[PDB]
């Protein structure tokens, strides 16, 4: 999209800033699925890759009016004090584009055995020769840890930022900003 | 000459309780007296404790008492009795020329905003305190704050915060017993996690009586967050009045022995050479006497 939004947190005595980014990312997500629509996408200006840190920016990608009724909505009450807003305020231009995704991983080879009973009606030998310890995938990724409103699961939603692409294509995005297709501008 | 005594203890003043946190429906929190306190439950990931709401509960009411005691210069233990007279007449010349007014204004702000509600706060959507001043049982004045208009940066003032604030100045005076009961409600969700205090299978959370709770020092760690005469730079807003200021999440220590602005030389340049700094840095001298602990040498 050509507005952006950034959000930085506020540094607190109380509070690191990996655990206020998972309350800014919960309440946004509860926030897209309040809006509906495909057209939101965020982005982490400060990414260091090379320690697996998110910063303390996001930034989010939308229209104008969406960016105007986000700052107005509830999803913002309780985190006004921890933030700090910009203005919704048009890309600059040039600037390369990536896909921000999602990257799930087999990092738990008893779910998959379970689910090798639930599909094959095996046994829990014939799962564990079928699937070994050696399949499951640690990764070097930043990540935000989000706890479920469905199920009562805590999970880590890891962040890949792609690679840098000098034009953008069409896609929509989730409901947690993230692309499912879409890209943003990088800068 | 007078050297520094080898000895001070100072007493806590500002006395919270452990921090009992229910569970119940918001729109009914005038009936909040029988509602179900949250349970620390255990659950297997290794095996952890968790503590959330009950499934038709979308409000934590966290509640605790505060004994505000006065007297708060004087200190409990003290070996040099000239040093003890100084720093008497010190507190009292402080007091003197300023009450207990800024200090006890940025306390009733931290007892307004929930900011006791430590990690039941960033992700409320809506936070009532309710302050009782409880003398002969019954109440004497009822408070009632919206936390969250309230904020934790900004100090703004406010009708009835002036009046919460001339009551822990008359408490912290020593004109008056005060003891608040301070009850606050967080529209968290229904069943969300509430995050009471942890103790030390790996995760063990803090119970009083089969009922989670906060610590009391955890409570009164968020409510001695009024330092906001540090060298202040990132954009950081208070701090806990510790000597030394230190925040242990941001691993840095501000006020700096290195620096003129820790609490020890401040307060050995306003007793013994009779350097008094200004008023804040003397406002942060008398909040560490509020906050006691063991102030001297070997």
């Amino acid at each position: 999209m050509d507005h952006y939004l950034d959000i930085r947190l506020r540094p607190d005595p109380e509070f690191p800033p990996a655990q206020l980014m998972s309350v800014l990312f919960g309440k946004l997500h509860q926030a897209l699925v309040a809006q509906g629509g495909d057209r939101i996408g965020v982005s982490f200006p400060d990414l260091d890759e090379s320690r697996s840190r998110l910063g303390e920016r996001l930034r989010i990608h939308a229209s104008a009016d969406d960016l105007r009724a986000l700052l107005a909505r509830p999803w913002l009450e309780g985190l006004r004090d921890h933030l700090q807003f910009g203005e919704p305020a048009v890309v600059p231009h040039p600037t390369p584009y990536r896909q921000v995704s999602r990257v799930q991983a087999k990092s738990n080879p008893e779910r998959l055995r379970r689910r090798l009973m639930r599909r094959h009606d095996l046994s829990e030998e014939e799962a564990r020769k079928r699937i070994p310890d050696t399949v499951a995938r640690a990764l070097d990724l930043p990540f935000v840890t989000l706890r479920s409103q469905s199920t009562g699961q805590h999970f880590r939603l890891f962040i890949r930022h792609g690679p840098l692409q000098v034009t953008a294509e069409e896609g929509g995005f989730t409901c947690y900003g993230l692309s499912k297709g879409g890209f943003v501008p990088w800068f | 000459i007078l050297s520094t005594a080898s000895v001070l203890a100072f007493e806590r003043k500002l006395d919270p309780s452990d921090a009992l946190m229910s569970a119940g429906a918001w729109a009914q929190r005038d009936a909040s007296q029988e509602w179900p306190a949250v349970t620390v439950r255990e659950k297997s990931v290794q095996t952890v404790d968790v503590a959330n709401l009950p499934s038709d509960a979308d409000t934590l009411k966290v509640r605790f008492t505060l004994r505000v005691l006065g007297g708060a210069g004087t200190p409990s233990a003290c070996n040099d009795a000239a040093y003890r007279d100084k720093l008497l007449q010190t507190v009292a010349t402080y007091v003197n020329d300023q009450g207990f007014a800024e200090l006890a204004r940025r306390y009733a702000h931290n007892l307004a905003n929930a900011r006791f509600l430590w990690r039941n706060r960033v992700g409320a959507e809506a936070v009532e305190v309710r302050i009782n001043h409880i003398r002969q049982g019954e109440v004497a004045r009822a408070w009632r704050f919206d936390a969250l208009a309230i904020g934790l940066r900004d100090f703004k003032a406010d009708a009835e915060l002036d009046a919460l604030a001339e009551l822990i100045a008359s408490g912290l005076s020593g004109s008056g017993h005060v003891l608040l009961e301070v009850v606050a409600f967080a529209r968290i969700g229904d069943g969300q996690e509430v995050f009471p205090s942890q103790e030390l299978k790996s995760k063990t959370l803090y119970s009083v009586r089969d009922a989670a709770a906060i610590h009391s020092q955890k409570i009164g760690n968020a409510l001695r967050t009024i330092d906001t005469w540090y060298p202040d730079e990132d954009g950081l807003g208070p701090i806990a009045v510790e000597p030394y200021g230190s925040v242990t999440s941001q691993g840095k220590a501000y006020r700096q022995p290195k620096q003129k602005l820790d609490f020890y030389t401040l307060l050995d340049n306003w007793v013994l050479r009779d350097e008094a700094p200004a008023v804040e840095q003397q406002h942060y001298v008398i909040a560490n006497l509020i906050r006691g602990g063991v102030f001297g040498e070997a």
